[PDB]
């Protein structure tokens, strides 16, 4: 019964795949297109009403045999159109009566090294489920955008609207999924009923194409993503239905690793939404990309995290109304995906902004002490690899900050930070201007990262300790001089003695 | 075997470098111990007096008998590091000792 149980969990999809095969067996006439509609109906109900889908599971596959029967009976060429429906019904039969009920039971949530491997594999499986439970609205939303950014129309436009007004406001996520599934299927059906013989000679999406699978493959994979997401949700639900803290950071290396896999976008999030806006104005360089520039330099200027958290409501609305308007002006368009990657990142920082309201020792020294010095080398190589006028500015800022650097690493935060913030504004101005007047932005983006990382080191609590050390050395300098001078005088005397001994002997 | 033979020579070099930086090392340790206490007072929010140092180059190491905790355990970690890490420490020590000859 091992294989019977394998079939009672991982083989119902063979029937579903076969549905498609029948529908796409050569020239699709009405009946083959209705075959597709039936496949679609099954998968659509799975999402909409899981309970009801389960209720009409094998009943629908029995209706499947029903359809296939009539076809083959009425309709070598003709025999190949009988063969495939026969194959389809055969697969159904096996699940239908022999594995359908134990499957309704699998879905009922209401040697030596082989054992070692099994345990290792078990750990992996559990972990990967957790990750894909939370990081899946991302891939769904991204794929439905890549599809509707390539096939610009007025029937795939609604899909952009759905996954671009449900990413900022994340209460709509369930209804987004629902309406996408139905609509993607409307698209699939219409485009198929356009590959008919009475449908002959685009803005509205529907067009003709000789490879029928290749044509309706894109929108089919979207239906797939959507449904796969629901499977993962319920599978993980079943697992637990049946069957990395702050402290850890300051213990071992693995402790810290865990803290960051858990929370990275929790902490370093304002920084990553700003490094995504720099990407838009570096891959597009048009005129509608200059307003992304002005938002960066009006959000960055309010230097307090709390003040920025009051403008995020508008940053997120703007980025969503700009993707739609730029795609209305692309219908009457594959670089507008950078305006998406950023409506995603920023909708996620709006979440942190309302949820915060609710040998390792060796590494910490080389990040909180000898990093200011590496930022300063990058400033030089940002401005001496790209020979221009802006590049000279970087060279000359390195020179200033190397000379008056020791004093900066010691001053109270107020100032420490003023200087850094100023250096950040030269970067942003350069980035926003190289655009208005058009060698590129890559090296000014490595730099914008480093300088935003050091603003965080200079505002930590672990830097307070390095400030202490540096302050102390300035006080104990006098002692140092004395120690050195004493040592010098001692050696002088020893040498002088030796010379006098020689002169006595002589 | 050659890898292990090479490791023996690495240790020989490390020994030489440690002798080349000996005087600097001693001066540093006197000042590190002094800094340990100095920072404590600063962190308290109090003044750094002469008494702080009184609680505690080669001569001053011997005279001082206030054995500090953290600094000693740190030295053990250093001794118990891999040969690679220790060889690189030796190189940094040499550069930071004779910096003039580098500039030149």
């Amino acid at each position: 019964e091992l294989v019977k149980g394998v079939y009672a969990k991982y083989w119902i999809y063979v029937c579903a795949g076969m549905f498609i095969v029948v529908s796409f067996a050569g020239r699709l006439v009405v009946y083959k297109i209705v075959y597709m509609f039936l496949f679609l109906l099954c998968l659509t109900l799975f999402q909409v009403y899981y309970s009801l889908w389960r209720k009409l599971l094998k009943a629908f596959w029995w209706l499947v045999v029903a359809y296939t029967m009539l076809v083959l009976i009425a309709v070598s060429e003709l025999f190949s159109s009988i063969l495939v429906p026969g194959f389809f019904l055969l697969a159904c039969i096996l699940q239908l009566h022999y594995f359908h009920r134990p499957f309704m039971q699998l879905t009922d949530m209401e040697l030596e090294l082989a054992a070692g491997f099994s345990d290792v594999l078990s750990r992996v499986q559990v972990f990967l489920r957790r990750l894909l439970e939370l990081h899946v609205f991302k891939l769904v939303a991204l794929y439905t955008v890549w599809v509707a950014l390539k096939e610009v129309s007025v029937m795939n436009l609604l899909l952009v609207v759905l996954w671009a007004f449900a990413l900022p406001y994340p209460r709509f996520r369930p209804m987004a999924s629902c309406l996408s599934t139905v609509w993607t299927c409307v698209i699939i059906v219409c485009k198929m009923l356009y590959q008919l013989k009475v449908v002959n000679p685009n803005w509205f999406g529907v067009r003709k194409g000789f490879p029928n699978l290749g044509y309706i493959q894109n929108h089919l994979q979207v239906l797939l993503l959507l449904v796969f997401e629901a499977i993962v949700y319920r599978r993980q639900e079943h697992y637990r239905r049946q069957h990395g803290t702050r402290q850890q950071l300051d213990q071992d290396l693995l402790g810290c690793l865990k803290y960051f896999i858990n929370f990275f976008f929790y902490k370093f999030g304002l920084e990553i939404c700003f490094l995504m806006a720099v990407n838009v104005i570096g891959q597009r360089m048009n005129f509608l990309v200059t307003l992304h520039g002005c938002w960066l330099v009006a959000i960055l200027t309010r230097r307090h995290r709390q003040a920025i958290a009051r403008l995020w409501p508008n940053y997120c609305l703007f980025l969503a109304l700009f993707l739609l308007y730029q795609y209305l002006l692309c219908l009457g368009s594959t670089n507008l995906i950078s305006d998406f990657l950023l409506l995603l990142c920023a909708s996620q920082q709006w979440q942190v902004f309302s949820a915060e309201r609710t040998y390792l020792d060796m590494l910490k020294v080389a990040v909180f002490r000898y990093l200011f010095w590496l930022v300063l080398v990058v400033v030089f190589v940002t401005g001496a690899t790209r020979i221009s006028i802006f590049g000279l500015g970087y060279l000359l800022a390195c020179f200033y900050l190397l000379l008056f650097g020791t004093a900066l690493l010691q001053r109270d935060t107020r100032a420490r930070l003023v200087l850094w913030d100023c250096l950040i504004l030269y970067n942003v101005t350069v980035i926003i201007s190289k655009n208005m007047l058009s060698a590129g932005i890559i090296w000014d983006s490595v730099c914008f990262f480093f300088l935003l990382l050091q603003r965080r080191v200079f505002l930590s609590h672990y830097y307070l300790h390095v400030r202490a050390d540096l302050q102390a050395t300035a006080l104990l300098a006098s002692r140092g001089f004395a120690l050195y001078n004493a040592a010098n005088l001692k050696s002088i005397d020893f040498h002088r003695r030796i010379e006098e001994k020689s002169l006595a002997q002589l | 075997f050659l890898w292990m033979l090479g490791q023996a020579l690495v240790d020989e070099l490390t020994r030489w470098l440690q002798e080349f930086t000996r005087h600097h090392g001693t001066m540093s340790d006197v000042l590190r111990a002094e800094r340990y206490l100095l920072t404590q007072e600063l962190l308290q929010g109090g003044e750094v007096h002469r008494g702080v140092l009184d609680q505690l180059a080669s001569e001053l190491l011997l005279d001082r008998r206030l054995r500090i905790p953290e600094l000693e355990e740190a030295e053990l970690f250093a001794e118990g590091q891999g040969r690679a890490l220790r060889l690189l420490r030796a190189v940094y020590q040499c550069v930071a000792a004779h910096s003039e000859l580098l500039c030149y």
